[PDB]
């Protein structure tokens, strides 16, 4: 019954089978902390080191979403900064579904997963409206 | 469920409770635990208690104490040490190596000693025994 838990890139792979399905998987490795914790109840060594095996895995799993997370955070960094069909053509980006969908993705990591970006992702929400200015600048 | 079965829960359930309090508190698990070397954390014995506790005292008493000793004896007589003391190695097959005998007579030096034994337990006559005649044999 310790043997059933033997297992670190294998995690890539599981990645690689694929939103909230994530937290979902973030919670089936909370289940097993969590049937961890009752075999703690029932039963060290052994197990403190598996203990801190899932101190790796579920730290790391966390950071390959991190890095995912800075990427989007690049990516978005980067849009931030016969004209009027181009003006036209992001004028129709939808664009702050985009915005909410990176905000899902960090804000709950951080929060319910648990750097000086949060700010910045405030600065993110705020960029469109700044965007929307110069745009009325660019009205002329 | 036995009746010797109570003397031993009782011996050591007064192993346990030292002190006398009639009810196992942590500290008396604890000396129990480092008499035997064992030092872990205070939060994972309050785990353990709070599984094995279930009137909510944080204290386990003899009714607990034979609880858990019923479950994990009678969930997990004369079937098991003579199943396996040599055909329980092999498993419902009915035969046994003779080079496992004589492994046995190798490392415990036994000064005289012929297998005449088994030759004369042969009862299916072929040169190895089957359970039901290996009982037979003990």
């Amino acid at each position: 019954t310790f043997d059933k838990y033997d297992f670190l890139q294998a995690a890539y792979d599981h990645f690689m089978r694929s939103l909230e399905a994530f937290e979902a998987e973030l919670k089936k490795y909370m289940a097993i902390e969590t049937e961890v914790t009752m075999i703690n109840g029932v039963n060290h060594p052994l197990k403190n080191s598996l203990k801190a095996e899932a101190v790796s895995w579920k730290t790391q799993f966390a950071q390959n979403l991190h890095k995912q997370c800075s990427d989007d955070l690049k990516l978005d960094n980067y849009i931030r900064d016969l004209e009027d069909v181009r003006n036209v053509m992001a004028v129709l980006k939808v664009r702050e579904k985009e915005s909410e969908i990176d905000n899902l993705i960090g804000p709950i990591e951080e929060m319910y997963g648990l750097t000086t970006m949060v700010s910045d992702l405030r600065y993110g929400w705020k960029k469109l409206k700044k965007v929307a200015t110069e745009v009325s600048d660019n009205l002329t | 469920l036995t009746d010797e079965e109570m003397d031993m829960c009782r011996k050591a359930f007064a192993m346990f409770d030292k002190d006398g309090s009639g009810t196992i508190d942590t500290k008396e698990l604890r000396t129990a635990l480092s008499a035997l070397g064992q030092n872990p954390t205070e939060e994972d014995m309050f785990v353990m208690i709070s599984q094995v506790d279930q009137d909510g005292s944080r204290c386990i008493e003899f009714k607990e104490f034979v609880r858990v000793i019923q479950i994990n004896k009678q969930m997990s007589a004369d079937t098991l040490d003579a199943f396996v003391a040599l055909g329980g190695n092999l498993d419902k097959t009915g035969r046994i190596l003779v080079d496992k005998l004589r492994s046995i007579c190798e490392e415990f030096e036994l000064t005289v000693n012929v297998d005449r034994l088994v030759k004369d337990a042969d009862r299916d006559l072929n040169g190895f025994l089957s359970y039901d005649e290996f009982r037979a044999l003990l």
